[PDB]
RNA sequence: CGCGGGGGGAACCUGGGGAACUGAAACAUCUCAGUACCCAGAGGAGAGGAAAGAGAAAUCGACUCCCUGAGUAGCGGCGAG
RNA sequence: CCCCGUGGUUCGUGGAGCCAUGGGGGAAUCUGGGCGGACCACCGCCUAAGGCUAAGUACUCCGGGUGACCGAUAGCGCACC
RNA sequence: GGAGGCGUAGGGAAACCGAGUCCGAACAGGGCGUCUAGUCCGCGGCCGUGGACCCGAAACCGGGCGAGCUAGCCCUGGCC
RNA sequence: UGAAAAGCUAACCGAGCCCGGAGAUAGCUGGUUCUCCCCGAAAUGACUUUAGGGUCAGCCUCAGGCGCUGACUGGGGCCUG
RNA sequence: GUGAGGGCGCGAGCGAUAACGUCCGCGUCCGAGCGCGGGAACAACCGAGACCGCCAGCUAAGGCCCCCAAGUCUGGGCUAA
RNA sequence: CAGGCUCUGGCGACUGUUUACCAAAAACACAGCUCUCUGCGAACUCGUAAGAGGAGGUAUAGGGAGCGACGCUUGCCCGG
RNA sequence: UGAAAUUGAACUGGCCGUGAAGAUGCGGCCUACCCGUGGCAGGACGAAAAGACCCCGUGGAGCUUUACUGCAGCCUGGUGU
RNA sequence: UACCACCCUGGCGCGGCUGGGGGCCUAACCCUCGGAUGGGGGGACAGCGCUUGGCGGGCAGUUUGACUGGGGCGGUCGCCUCCUAAAAGGUAACGGAGGCGCCCAAAGGUCCCCUCAGGCGGGACGGAAAUCCGCCGGAGAGCGCAAGGGUAGAAGGGGGCCUGACUGCGAGGCCUGCAAGCCGAGCAGGGGCGAAAGCCGGGCCUAGUGAACCGGUGGUCCCGUGUGGAAGGGCCAUCGA
């Protein structure tokens, strides 16, 4: 607030997609594990096993991507960003997600 | 008199500006689309 | 007690990763009637504010 | 009593002087018409404002009957 | 003839009614606020309570209260709120 | 149950469902009927129009305990008839 | 007591993709973002919400109290 | 209520008194308490149902970072009506 | 914090080549230097920027006949009001 | 104890009424004139209602309005 | 016997200057032994009352209407009785 | 131009659905009668309940701008031009003067061509001034409109073709409290004129305008409340000050 003339809310909504009534529609939300941290420690990787150390935090949906340096090691996740997927292929072994 | 330029064989438009009843009755400029390249296009 | 997110701003205005915020550009909704092509087109594009910036980051937070 | 009119001034003039760096198409001139004239890598846009199409330094040159020009030296 | 009601209680409780200042830097929607206050009734509490529930998990399993969820999802002269 | 007028909910008529109900029309008894945000289909959930129910919760007239609470212009309006 | 919060990744209205991403036919350009920081407690300065430094309206509204003054009428008497 | 003045309604009636909402609001006025030390403004501009109020800029000050750039001055070059 | 500024010199408009008038521009002092010397007295005119002490010293403006520090100083003119 | 009188204007017919406490008047009121509503479970007023007043009255009555004894009189305009 | 409003503190003179432009309080000059009692109203911009006039506040309130919006009341179609 | 068939315009006879108008009745409802289970008047009206639109200071809540050599009254309120404005930019007053709220499919892009105003002389109608020829005539014309700056080595007049009055961008700056305003090389697409060099992202230029919100029409990678659609929303375009 203030002046008392237009504050600067002259400026405008492209923020489209605001909301609806009923509200939030809920659905399947990845969060992204960069494979640098995740290549920290070792064994096998899990969606628990990350949560369960650091990152994650139950938002459920485990994605490894970006990058740094693939660990040898196995790693289950609910999907790999294309450049994640080569980095780890030339390195170790690689599943997909359980699927519901 | 405000116009806005529909493209032919489809359904586009442009910032446009008649004439009303200076003689511009017609009115179907060659414009350019971005679903392909160059077109006529008619007032409406 | 407990402030409160100005629902009013968060719905028009984004805050950048470093700390910026980016806002639309006005201009382009109404006036037009055959404004340029070069108009429209650089009112489509999005922008940063200064020192406003610095009065709406507080308008939001926990945001 | 009518006449407490007037427009806003509109700030117009030489922008870059004589022996002066200038970066890739930073204005030069702004003019009312052609107080000035083009030159060496220096053309005007539609309010005949004056601008660098080049780096390097602005010079001035009067040519009598021709006009007044201004261009850019440049160098690199 | 027999059992019962009546009236009172600081605050708390439920139900029937229910404002304006003020805020929005004016003001009418909006806010203050179902608050203040009036009324009836309950009682050591009162209300609620065993799913014609929730809502996306081929999941949970009465009600109440606390933490969190969250200033989220939304609502809004998309203003103030 | 649908319609008209409203209230409750975050929901200000909004694509407006859900719970409630003042007016009008007005069923069914499990092959019944309600709901999962207009509607329709599919797939799920749930059984309305009778009732009761402890504890966990709120309050401090009252008694007790304790204070980096007051010390008679303070502390309750009243230390005192 | 790990429910929960903040932080570890951004960009986009979103679908989405990700050290990128969006605009775009574009391996032109350009915006924003990458090449790491953070959090918990104490203390201080300011900000927001509440009365928010203190004292002061004229007013408005809700419930009650007043016609033993004064105004009108009703009943019954008195006076000139 | 008024043979009418907005008169009277408990010594101030253009809407009585008490209590409550209540710490209404007050861009207005007033007031704001020990010591020493360094620095030290402004009364402009833009917008403002704005003009004795605000928002941004300007000017003050502190903390961290930068290191001869600052005022002023010498030379030289261009612009000026 | 400030968004009343004020006077003076200069440059303009307004004004009446009025105003302790007004409105801009450049500067300045008061504001906040009503602290100190000068101008009899007197924010802003001339002098000067008070850290404290001294019964020391030079000077600034201004001044040196007495009130009142210091020359009834020197030389050449003018004025008789 | 106990009227100064007269002439002549304005306003208001008149006795009354009023700003308790700065206005007693040319202000209100008044008898009287006109317009208008009202057929009685009247119209109108108070009340959410029941109800009450109107009136245990009935158009020579009741409500509303303006003018205001009395005398003479009260013109033209129905576009808004 | 014995009050009151008022009251920064007083050791409270005239003129001409002067100053925020109406000086007991600054400048210069003039006049004046100390303290009362009775009496006057020129000054102390004398007391009283946070100016009623005037402006300002996006202050209040009473009132008007072919200002806006709303409610009573009334009229009206549909429908229930 | 027999006859048969679907159907039209208008109307009549039957039933189905459905409404409007008159009359009578009494039992609802209402009034009344020395209690009445009743009788008399009214009567499906009126009253009342829900819903419709209207009239509606009787009542309620509010609103009724700022500048302003006090307020009011008057004037003004945004944009352009020129002066004030003191040779950078800026710069005030209820200081001095004038415009804008448009227009043009050619008044736009390009290629080629062309050069005025005005003065003197000569010319049938003309007549100071139509059109014609001569000479002189650097810009005093013209540039849609105010003014200024610019300008014939064109920005002015004519023609041919044309539609860059593009789409996707946008280095770099002017200007500036913010928001906004302005100029812009060059890249891709795809095209116009031109021999080519090259020019074109409207108009010689500086006025011709309006943040946001709410909503409309066209479209479209997107979202769509258990799933599939749909409702709705988003995004792009444009519209209503
Ligand atoms: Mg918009
Ligand atoms: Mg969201
Ligand atoms: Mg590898
Ligand atoms: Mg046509
Ligand atoms: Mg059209
Ligand atoms: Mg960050
Ligand atoms: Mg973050
Ligand atoms: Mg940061
Ligand atoms: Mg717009
Ligand atoms: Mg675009
Ligand atoms: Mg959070
Ligand atoms: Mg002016
Ligand atoms: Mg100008
Ligand atoms: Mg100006
Ligand atoms: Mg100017
Ligand atoms: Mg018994
Ligand atoms: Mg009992
Ligand atoms: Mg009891
Ligand atoms: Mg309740
Ligand atoms: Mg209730
Ligand atoms: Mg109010
Ligand atoms: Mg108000
Ligand atoms: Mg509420
Ligand atoms: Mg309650
Ligand atoms: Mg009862
Ligand atoms: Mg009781
Ligand atoms: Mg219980
Ligand atoms: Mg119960
Ligand atoms: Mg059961
Ligand atoms: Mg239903
Ligand atoms: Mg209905
Ligand atoms: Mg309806
Ligand atoms: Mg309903
Ligand atoms: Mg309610
Ligand atoms: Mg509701
Ligand atoms: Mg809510
Ligand atoms: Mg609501
Ligand atoms: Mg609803
Ligand atoms: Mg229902
Ligand atoms: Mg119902
Ligand atoms: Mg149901
Ligand atoms: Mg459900
Ligand atoms: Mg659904
Ligand atoms: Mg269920
Ligand atoms: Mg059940
Ligand atoms: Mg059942
Ligand atoms: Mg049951
Ligand atoms: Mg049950
Ligand atoms: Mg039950
Ligand atoms: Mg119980
Ligand atoms: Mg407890
Ligand atoms: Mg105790
Ligand atoms: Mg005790
Ligand atoms: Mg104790
Ligand atoms: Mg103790
Ligand atoms: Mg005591
Ligand atoms: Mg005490
Ligand atoms: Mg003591
Ligand atoms: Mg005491
Ligand atoms: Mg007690
Ligand atoms: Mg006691
Ligand atoms: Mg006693
Ligand atoms: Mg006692
Ligand atoms: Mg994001
Ligand atoms: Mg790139
Ligand atoms: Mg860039
Ligand atoms: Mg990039
Ligand atoms: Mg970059
Ligand atoms: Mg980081
Ligand atoms: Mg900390
Ligand atoms: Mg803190
Ligand atoms: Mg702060
Ligand atoms: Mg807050
Ligand atoms: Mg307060
Ligand atoms: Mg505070
Ligand atoms: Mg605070
Ligand atoms: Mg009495
Ligand atoms: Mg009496
Ligand atoms: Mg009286
Ligand atoms: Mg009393
Ligand atoms: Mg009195
Ligand atoms: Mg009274
Ligand atoms: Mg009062
Ligand atoms: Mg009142
Ligand atoms: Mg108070
Ligand atoms: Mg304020
Ligand atoms: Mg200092
Ligand atoms: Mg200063
Ligand atoms: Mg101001
Ligand atoms: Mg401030
Ligand atoms: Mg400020
Ligand atoms: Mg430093
Ligand atoms: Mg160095
Ligand atoms: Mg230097
Ligand atoms: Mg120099
Ligand atoms: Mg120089
Ligand atoms: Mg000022
Ligand atoms: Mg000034
Ligand atoms: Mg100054
Ligand atoms: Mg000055
Ligand atoms: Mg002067
Ligand atoms: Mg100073
Ligand atoms: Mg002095
Ligand atoms: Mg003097
Ligand atoms: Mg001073
Ligand atoms: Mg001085
Ligand atoms: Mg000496
Ligand atoms: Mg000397
Ligand atoms: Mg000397
Ligand atoms: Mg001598
Ligand atoms: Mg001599
Ligand atoms: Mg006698
Ligand atoms: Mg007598
Ligand atoms: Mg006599
Ligand atoms: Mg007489
Ligand atoms: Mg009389
Ligand atoms: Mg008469
Ligand atoms: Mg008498
Ligand atoms: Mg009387
Ligand atoms: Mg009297
Ligand atoms: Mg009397
Ligand atoms: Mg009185
Ligand atoms: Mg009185
Ligand atoms: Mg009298
Ligand atoms: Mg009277
Ligand atoms: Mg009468
Ligand atoms: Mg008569
Ligand atoms: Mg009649
Ligand atoms: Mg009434
Ligand atoms: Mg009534
Ligand atoms: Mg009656
Ligand atoms: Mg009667
Ligand atoms: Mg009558
Ligand atoms: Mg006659
Ligand atoms: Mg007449
Ligand atoms: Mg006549
Ligand atoms: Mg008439
Ligand atoms: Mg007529
Ligand atoms: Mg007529
Ligand atoms: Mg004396
Ligand atoms: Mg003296
Ligand atoms: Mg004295
Ligand atoms: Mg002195
Ligand atoms: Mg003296
Ligand atoms: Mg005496
Ligand atoms: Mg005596
Ligand atoms: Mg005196
Ligand atoms: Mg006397
Ligand atoms: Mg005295
Ligand atoms: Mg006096
Ligand atoms: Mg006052
Ligand atoms: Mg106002
Ligand atoms: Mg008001
Ligand atoms: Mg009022
Ligand atoms: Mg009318
Ligand atoms: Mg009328
Ligand atoms: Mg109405
Ligand atoms: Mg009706
Ligand atoms: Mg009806
Ligand atoms: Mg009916
Ligand atoms: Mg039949
Ligand atoms: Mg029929
Ligand atoms: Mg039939
Ligand atoms: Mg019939
Ligand atoms: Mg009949
Ligand atoms: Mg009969
Ligand atoms: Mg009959
Ligand atoms: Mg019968
Ligand atoms: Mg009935
Ligand atoms: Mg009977
Ligand atoms: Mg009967
Ligand atoms: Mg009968
Ligand atoms: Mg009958
Ligand atoms: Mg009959
Ligand atoms: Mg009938
Ligand atoms: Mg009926
Ligand atoms: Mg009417
Ligand atoms: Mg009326
Ligand atoms: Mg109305
Ligand atoms: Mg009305
Ligand atoms: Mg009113
Ligand atoms: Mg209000
Ligand atoms: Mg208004
Ligand atoms: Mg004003
Ligand atoms: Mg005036
Ligand atoms: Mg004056
Ligand atoms: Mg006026
Ligand atoms: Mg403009
Ligand atoms: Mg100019
Ligand atoms: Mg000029
Ligand atoms: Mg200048
Ligand atoms: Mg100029
Ligand atoms: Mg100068
Ligand atoms: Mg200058
Ligand atoms: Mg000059
Ligand atoms: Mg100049
Ligand atoms: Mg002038
Ligand atoms: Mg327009
Ligand atoms: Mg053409
Ligand atoms: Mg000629
Ligand atoms: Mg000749
Ligand atoms: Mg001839
Ligand atoms: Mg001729
Ligand atoms: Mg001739
Ligand atoms: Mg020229
Ligand atoms: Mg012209
Ligand atoms: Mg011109
Ligand atoms: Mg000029
Ligand atoms: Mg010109
Ligand atoms: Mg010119
Ligand atoms: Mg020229
Ligand atoms: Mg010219
Ligand atoms: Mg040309
Ligand atoms: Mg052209
Ligand atoms: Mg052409
Ligand atoms: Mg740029
Ligand atoms: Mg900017
Ligand atoms: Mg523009
Ligand atoms: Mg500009
Ligand atoms: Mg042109
Ligand atoms: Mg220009
Ligand atoms: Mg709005
Ligand atoms: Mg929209
Ligand atoms: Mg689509
Ligand atoms: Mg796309
Ligand atoms: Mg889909
Ligand atoms: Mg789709
Ligand atoms: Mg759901
Ligand atoms: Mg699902
Ligand atoms: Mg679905
Ligand atoms: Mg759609
Ligand atoms: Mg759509």
């Amino acid at each position: 607030f203030e002046g008392g003339r237009s504050t600067t809310l002259m400026r405008l909504p492209k923020r489209g997609m605001q909301g609806q009534v009923p509200g939030e529609i809920k659905r399947p939300r990845y969060q992204g594990v960069n494979l640098k941290d995740l290549a920290r420690f070792e064994g096998e990787v899990t969606p628990e096993l990350l949560v369960r150390a650091g990152l994650l935090k139950k938002g459920y949906r485990l994605k490894i991507l970006g990058e740094g340096e693939a660990k040898p090691l196995k790693v289950v996740a609910h999907a790999f960003s294309k450049s994640a997927l080569e980095k780890l292929k030339a390195a170790g072994g690689e599943p997909v997600l359980l699927e519901a | 008199l405000l116009l806005e330029c529909t493209e032919c064989k489809r359904r586009n438009y442009a910032t446009e500006k008649n004439k009303r009843n200076t003689p511009n009755k017609l009115e179907l400029r060659k414009y350019c689309p971005w679903c392909r390249k160059h077109t006529v296009h008619r007032e409406v | 007690p407990k402030m409160k997110t100005h629902k009013g701003a968060k719905k028009r205005v984004k805050i950048t990763a470093s700390g910026k915020v980016v806002a639309m550009k006005t201009g382009k909704r109404h006036l037009n009637w055959q404004k340029s092509g070069k108009e429209i087109r650089q009112k489509g594009r999005k922008f940063v504010l200064a020192k406003p910036e610095a009065e709406r980051i507080k308008l939001l937070l926990p945001y | 009593t009518k006449n407490g009119r007037d427009s806003q001034a509109k700030r117009l003039g030489v922008k870059r002087y004589e022996g002066q760096v200038v970066r890739a198409g930073n204005i030069l001139v702004r003019q009312r018409g052609t107080r000035f004239k083009p030159g060496k890598n220096v053309g005007m846009g539609r309010d005949f404002t004056l601008f660098a199409l080049v780096d390097g330094v602005v010079e001035f040159q009067d040519r009598g009957r021709l006009g007044r020009y201004v261009h850019v030296r440049p160098l690199a």
